[PDB]
């Protein structure tokens, strides 16, 4: 059947309107789930690696799965349990982590595919079919997309570089690498963490499996970092309506400083992110998390200090509440590279009706 | 044959078509005498003549725009599936029909758009423009009581030649310094614009000194307009402050010389923002928001 | 110039540099006590006969201080400051062994045209006021503090690493009447565990604390009413030296959100110099504190820092023990407590 | 807990530099382009001395020189300086002999072997020193060593595997393995004489050697009893677990953040480069100890001392150190690379990663690549060098040499090829 | 002024969870009495009502959240013509202290027709409701309008049946259901 209440430290005051609790550690639930979709949300609720890009070709490998796996039963045709089946594990998916934009689309399109063959089929004949079609689907408007805007950013690169950067963007960390290995400039790298969860630090290691000149900072530490130094770059989640830059957490402040110090900034996108769905702040619908994303002292991730801090139920007025994505400034970033090399993200919906 | 022979062709005269125009005309004159049925031995041959150009160019940019608008009409033409000789010959005639088009064009910017300079409204101009001076020769006949500001141009004293133009309408005029361009935003209304092209970013690409004058309007909020006959979107895009295909060099520090020798390298081309343009004022209605974009867009099917 | 002469006349110069060396003397107003108890310990023992000489071997020692250590800004001032009050007493007693007119207190046509006693016990008085005033800056402030914050109002709070800056909030709070809401950015590898200090101070006095990670401070901006520098240093131009970390950023937002930016320090904090530099004067941390590992971390090189300088143009007020400043007009003040000659050792 | 004697093993580790060590003394020479006995004393100073002194040995009268101009030589130090004056070569067994001969030996009395420069604040070391020895009569010295580098490479002389205790910090073996470098015995020993009374049995390598030693009232007694040890790691350590003395008790204290002591030329390229950029907690130079020098600091890890000179347009790359008087020209390519004191640098010059000591020329257009030139010995014009070749004292460097990696160079004015008088060898020139 | 405006607050306000207070300038020359009716409307549905004067908005802007518009007229580059008195203002210290400005707006009340200048599409407003009596109009000059215009540099969404959009895009939402053609006629 499921459970609900029994909720982690104190509620606050303001910003209360997101999913943010909870199946953690699992205690009895319905009796037909397939375990590869819990075993998927498990891990997205754990993670500290994934970062808008990966997310949903997971997604879709795991629908895949399914899709190999599933068998047609014996009395009903092949989708009557099927759509609340689905249903269910939506449900689920929202109970661990929000659906994104790109989950959005992904459901879209599989409700499309039901739609497309209707209920007179067989088995190993239709799904043989779907299976491809999706794969195909996927190969096109994801992986081409991706090298087609790694081959727009090599020119982009003229003469002589220094950087600093931000983000577990997959693509960025292609992008870099890509100018490390294969173009031999002289590509200068410096990285930018965060706190809520470790991307920096994943994209330093990255830089050091290939043996990149590589400085190494934080959000703060940047009124020194430009005392030569031109390039900016970031890495969007999604953009709405609007054209502005609904994200992730540390970049808008980044950007406002490149904006300050002269140079401007260049972000990168994805030719199916784009939204329908309208807002102007981050308190509309934002990545909300536990508090837990605040406790570790420093230094690493496991080590576990008995120093100052360390309790939250029992700090009777105490308020500690943390953002996961943020709504950039829209006119701050200059240019943006999806499908049709480039662009000014005043763009905003000239893709959507274009669908 | 030669296009750059028929560009050399036309200088001493001009001051009428549209350059971007008369380009095209070379280039249909250069394609409708080797057979343009076939799209195996012409189109091909076509690119690497326009390679060639490009190669060619001494400091000259709308050339490029140009033929990638060439290109694209060739290639909206032969989808009616019909077939080779009608289509032919029509793409033969679109190229003097495209001269034609231009003076239409800028007869329609000329009596439409130009309700911009009214209440004696008076205009700071930078960057000439053959559009804008026509619309402000059309606008003398009506005499509306316009008045001239002319912020100096010198990249070899075009300034001159600028304020000898406006001296066959007999029109108050003053000359204006570019250092002391801080000093005189009060009783001038508006920043109006001539230029190069306009961009993929949406900003414009310019000439000696642009950038300045449109941080100045900013800080004033007295609007900066750009103004043209509408062919100027070529595939560029300037993604930082101090670059762009550049024909000269981008400030060259010259070392330790002696008698006043390597120095005049002075920036002949800047560059300004996107939220910048107030309006821009082009052929095709009266648009600008996001328009330069949407009709690249519209161009490359993304 | 060297320890020559200072042997066993006076020892505790070597214990002081000891103790700026290896960071074994902890904050400003600390290093200023020290400073005082050295200035006494020179003036119950030096030997003068003369004046402009003993002047002359005072500004020696300062120069000297300096060279041994310069983020430490209190010594120096108040050294200056009692030097000045020094110079003040021998000007008036050069009038009376010779044996005047000014349109104000000072003079710029004074320095064109050509211009035994108990001076001992003044120089001695100097120094007690010097300490008194040290004593309470926060006794003098909360009466221009508990008067621009009001109800329903959002407060931002970097640096919590000033000592002060706490006060003057718990003061503000004291009141059953007033009410705001308070958010504190982190500061990561500088001011993590002092920021934490504070929230947990601010939930035991008894009032609404926002923690916020440094990232999230453009997602909350909108709702955002003030700022408050917890700064180290003050100098010439009217800017600041802070208390290391996460305060430049801020205030930059701030600036560009146009809400309002506060100085609160005070006038022993104030310095005679110009911060010419950043790079002089502001110094840095540890890279040993942000990572581990060794042999990958020489390719690893990383940069942080402490202290934080912030350009005089973003702060606009300067409310101090004395009363509410500009930084246009703090000048004014530091020439007032030293003087003229004593800016140059 | 106060009132606590000074005694530093120096004139100890010659020849392990192997091309250097010949003319002047071991500690003498200049660590950061300012000598390595100075950073020794103030971390002396920083745990608390009250006598200074040394056993100078290789070449004593500079040594005596070098105190006399020192500046715990005048009445203000807390700390006098007078130097053991022995005869020549004695291993540290008969030196430990030749201090109990004149008898200044006092309670927790303090040894050091070799020179070191750390951060660790020691006050709570001796604390805990303290109260270990309150606990049971038989306490006797004091190790010290630190967490490392993750996983252990660049360890090949001193990569000491450490079975360690948790509930006493207690040392159980001590081996020596060439294993990184010499896969010949690829081999591990337990020894099962502490087995069945500890328990807590922690299998590890992966800690650092400091040589820095608080030692108790027995220490020079149990040395003058026991001939046998000349050493004090290998055969010492082992003879107490073994209980020589039954029954007695030692200290292995364990720091999260670094320590190192002196032991190589690469190892000591790694130290200097931990000192330059912010890896020891506070350790400085732009501080300024020594008075006479005037260094500053400046940004992305640049010293610069007063009196400093570069010439515009030389684009550096990461973390660079230049001593006063210097001057350089133009075009230049410098990345993590000191040049010392009054050097001298014509025009046009690549280097990466190297180490460049008191009063150096380089020659115009030469490459320097992580090798090292030592006092007095000057670069000529072009010269193309590669990873880790020593140059020692007064080597003439002049028209026209490529030397190929690791080629080590002789100091003194003998078995190693490379000599003083002019040309490095490549055409036969010397004595 | 409008019904519609009315109408979507009260559907706000029925979910009356969400909290919001409502500040209301009069509106000097004919505003008034609509603006009045506007704040009985409200009360009449148990909204929390504030009457403005209409210099007094610098003193209310940096406490401001959000800033709703009821517009007659919707154009070209992003502006608009609202249906009468303080606008413009009020426009130049919302950018001032940089504040969000939402625009209830309809396609069918979008105009496709480009503003170029102040001097002519801002309409004017009559003397007879400032001063009674005409003999001081002899030598004195009363200024006023009706209906004003704003640049587009300072509202940012427009909230129709369709959608809320960019003032710096509206011109495609406009073309999507007008001509070039169909403008001079």
């Amino acid at each position: 059947p499921g459970i609900s209440s029994v909720i982690p430290t104190v509620l606050e005051q303001s910003f209360d309107n997101s999913s943010l609790i909870s199946v953690k550690e699992l205690l009895l639930n319905k009796d037909l789930i397939h375990p590869s979709i819990l075993l998927l949300t498990s891990h997205l609720a754990h993670y500290k690696i994934v970062g808008s890009i990966p997310r949903c070709i997971a997604m879709l490998e795991v629908f895949q799965i399914v899709i190999k796996d599933y068998q047609t039963p014996k009395g009903t045709t092949l989708s009557r349990n099927l759509t609340s089946y689905l249903s269910h594990q939506i449900d689920l998916l929202k109970k661990a982590r929000p659906l994104s934009v790109t989950m959005g689309n992904a459901i879209r399109w599989l409700k499309q595919e039901i739609s497309l063959i209707d209920p007179s089929t067989p088995d190993k004949a239709a799904k043989k079919d779907l299976c491809e079609k999706i794969g195909q689907f996927a190969k096109e408007k994801i992986e081409l997309a991706d090298q087609l805007i790694i081959d727009n950013a090599s020119t982009q690169i003229e003469e002589s570089t220094t950087i600093v950067t931000y983000g577990s963007s997959k693509v960025l960390t292609e992008l870099l690498l890509h100018n490390a290995i294969s173009l031999k400039k002289n590509i200068k790298v410096i990285v930018v963490d965060s706190r809520p969860l470790f991307e920096g630090r994943k994209m330093a290691e990255t830089l050091r499996n290939a043996g990149v000149n590589v400085m190494y900072a934080l959000i703060t530490s940047l009124d020194t970092i430009f005392n030569d130094v031109d390039y900016v770059f970031l890495g969007a989640h999604s953009i709405l309506s609007n054209g502005f830059l609904y994200s992730r957490a540390g970049t808008a402040m980044l950007a406002m400083s490149a904006k300050r110090r002269n140079i401007p900034v260049l972000v990168c996108c994805e030719s199916l992110k784009f939204s329908q769905r309208v807002q102007l702040d981050s308190v509309t619908f934002n990545e909300l998390a536990d508090p837990n994303d605040l406790v570790n002292i420093d230094y690493e991730n496991p080590v576990e200090r008995r120093g100052n801090k360390g309790a939250l139920l029992n700090q009777f007025i105490k308020e500690r509440k943390f953002e996961k994505k943020k709504l950039a400034m829209e006119n701050k970033p200059k240019g943006n590279k999806i499908g049709g090399k480039k662009g000014s993200e005043g763009e905003s919906k000239d893709a959507s009706n274009e669908e | 044959f030669n296009i750059t022979e028929t560009y050399l062709r036309f200088l001493e005269e001009d001051t009428e078509m549209t350059m971007p125009i008369a380009a095209i005309e070379a280039l249909v004159t250069l394609l409708r005498i080797k057979t343009p049925e076939t799209a195996a031995e012409m189109i091909n041959t076509i690119k690497s003549s326009t390679e060639e150009l490009i190669k060619s160019i001494p400091n000259s940019v709308s050339l490029r725009a140009g033929c990638d608008i060439f290109m694209r009409f060739v290639l909206r033409n032969l989808h009616l599936y019909g077939d080779w000789e009608n289509c032919k010959q029509h793409l033969i005639e679109n190229g003097q029909l495209f001269v034609s088009r231009a003076k239409k064009s800028r007869n329609k910017i000329a009596e439409i758009g130009v309700d911009f300079i009214a209440d004696d409204d008076i205009i700071l101009v930078h960057g000439y423009s053959r559009a804008v001076f026509s619309l402000l020769n059309h606008a003398a006949n009506k005499f509306i009581r316009f008045r001239c500001v002319v912020t100096e141009s010198r990249p070899s004293k075009q300034g001159n030649q600028l304020y000898t133009l406006l001296e066959q309408k007999g029109i108050p005029v003053t000359l204006i310094v570019d250092s002391a361009v801080g000093a005189v935003i009060d009783k001038v209304d508006k920043v109006f614009v001539g230029a190069e092209g306009v961009a993929e970013s949406g900003g414009i690409i310019n000439l000696v000194g642009t950038y300045s004058v449109g941080v100045l309007a900013h800080n004033a909020r007295k609007p900066f307009y750009v103004v043209t006959e509408s062919h100027k979107f070529v595939r560029m895009f300037p993604l930082s402050s101090d670059d762009l295909p550049m024909a000269g060099p981008p400030l060259d520090f010259t070392r330790r010389t002696d008698d006043l020798e390597d120095a005049l390298r002075g920036p002949t081309i800047d560059y300004t923002a996107q939220e910048y343009i107030t309006a821009l004022i082009t052929d095709l209605g009266v648009l600008t928001p996001s328009a330069v974009s949407e009709e690249l867009i519209k161009m490359w099917y993304d | 110039h060297p320890n020559a002469a200072t042997s066993d006349v006076n020892v505790t110069i070597d214990t002081f540099v000891a103790k700026l060396k290896r960071r074994q003397v902890q904050g400003s107003y600390a290093i200023a006590l020290e400073t005082l108890q050295l200035l006494m310990r020179f003036i119950s023992a030096a030997r003068w006969n003369h004046v402009n000489d003993l002047i002359e071997q005072i500004r020696d020692l300062g120069n000297s201080l300096e060279k041994a250590h310069p983020t430490a800004f209190s010594c120096g001032n108040v050294i200056r400051r009692i030097l000045a009050v020094l110079r003040d007493e021998v000007e008036e007693d050069t009038m009376s062994t010779t044996v005047v007119a000014e349109p104000l207190i000072s003079s710029m046509f004074n320095l064109l045209q050509k211009p035994k006693t108990d001076y001992r016990q003044v120089a001695i008085q100097g120094i007690k006021d010097l300490i008194d005033e040290i004593k309470n800056i926060d006794e003098g402030i909360q009466q221009i503090a508990i008067d621009l914050i009001h109800d329903h109002e959002i407060l931002l709070t970097p640096t919590p690493d000033s000592k002060t800056v706490l006060k003057f909030l718990i003061t503000a709070r004291e009141r059953s009447n007033r009410t705001f809401t308070v958010l504190v950015t982190e500061g990561f590898p500088n001011n993590t565990k002092n920021a934490h200090e504070f929230a947990k101070k601010l939930a035991q006095h008894n009032i609404e604390t926002l923690v916020v990670p440094d990232s999230a401070v453009f997602a909350l901006m909108s709702r955002v009413g003030k700022v408050i520098i917890g700064t180290k240093a003050v100098f010439v131009n009217g800017g600041t030296i802070s208390s290391n970390s996460g305060v430049s950023s801020v205030c930059e937002c701030a600036r560009e959100f146009r809400t309002p930016v506060f100085a609160v320090a005070g006038l022993y904090k104030l310095s005679p110099l110009y911060p010419f530099d950043v790079e002089k004067f502001v110094e840095f941390g540890g890279s040993q504190r942000i990572l581990p590992r060794m042999d990958p971390r020489k390719r690893l090189d990383t940069v942080n820092q402490i202290t934080d300088y912030v350009p005089p143009e973003n702060i606009d007020i300067y409310i101090t023990n004395v009363g509410g400043f500009n930084p246009s007009f703090i000048y004014r003040i530091a020439w007032d407590n030293y003087k003229q000659i004593d800016v140059h050792l | 807990e106060d009132r606590l004697q000074a005694v530093v093993l120096t004139d100890s580790y010659e020849t392990r530099f192997m091309p250097l060590t010949a003319v002047k003394p071991r500690c003498l020479l200049p660590l950061a382009n300012v000598p390595l006995i100075e950073y020794t004393l103030e971390f002396l100073a920083k745990a608390g001395v009250h006598e200074v002194f040394l056993i100078c040995s290789s070449h004593a009268n500079q040594i005596n020189d070098y105190i006399e101009n020192s500046k715990w030589n005048l009445p203000w130090s807390p700390f006098k300086i007078t130097t053991i004056m022995s005869p020549e070569a004695r291993c540290t067994g008969d030196v430990m002999r030749d201090l109990d001969n004149r008898g200044i030996i006092t309670g927790d009395f303090i040894l050091v072997s070799g020179d070191v420069l750390t951060n660790i604040d020691f006050s709570k070391m001796l604390e805990f020193h303290k109260k270990m020895h309150l606990q049971d009569k038989d306490h006797i010295s004091t190790m010290c060593l630190s967490k490392a580098s993750t996983y252990p490479k660049t360890r090949t002389i001193e990569p000491a595997a450490f079975v360690l205790d948790k509930s006493t910090s207690r040392c159980i073996y001590y081996q020596d393995l060439p294993l990184p470098s010499s896969r010949e015995k690829t081999s591990i020993q337990i020894d099962p004489e502490l087995l069945d009374n500890v328990d807590e049995f922690v299998i590890r390598n992966d800690l650092i050697d400091c040589r820095i030693d608080i030692c108790t009232s027995h220490v020079p007694l149990i040395f003058q009893e026991n001939f046998d040890y000349q050493s004090l790691r290998t055969d010492f350590v082992k003879g107490v677990i073994s209980s020589d003395i039954l029954g007695k008790h030692i200290y292995a204290y364990l720091t999260d953040e670094y320590a190192v002591r002196v032991e190589s030329w690469q190892t000591y390229d790694t130290i200097s480069q931990d000192f330059l950029g912010r890896w020891c907690y506070p350790l400085v130079l732009d501080s300024n100890i020594q008075d006479d020098q005037t260094y500053s600091y400046e940004s992305r890890h640049i010293y610069k001392e007063k009196d400093v000179v570069l010439a515009q347009s030389c684009k550096i790359g990461k973390c660079t150190a230049i001593g006063s008087g210097t001057k350089i020209g133009e075009g230049t390519k410098i990345e993590n690379s000191v040049i010392g004191r009054n050097c001298q640098i014509g025009e046009n010059i690549r280097i990466k990663n190297s180490f460049i000591w008191d009063d150096c020329i380089i020659g115009n257009n030469s490459i320097i690549d992580h090798s090292l030139i030592a006092s007095n010995a000057t670069l000529g014009s072009n010269v193309r060098l590669n990873d880790g070749c020593i140059i020692g004292f007064n080597v003439k460097i002049d028209d026209n040499m490529d030397l190929d990696r690791n080629t080590k160079i002789s100091a003194s004015p003998q078995d190693l090829d490379d000599q003083t008088l002019a040309v490095s060898i490549v055409g036969d020139k010397g004595v």
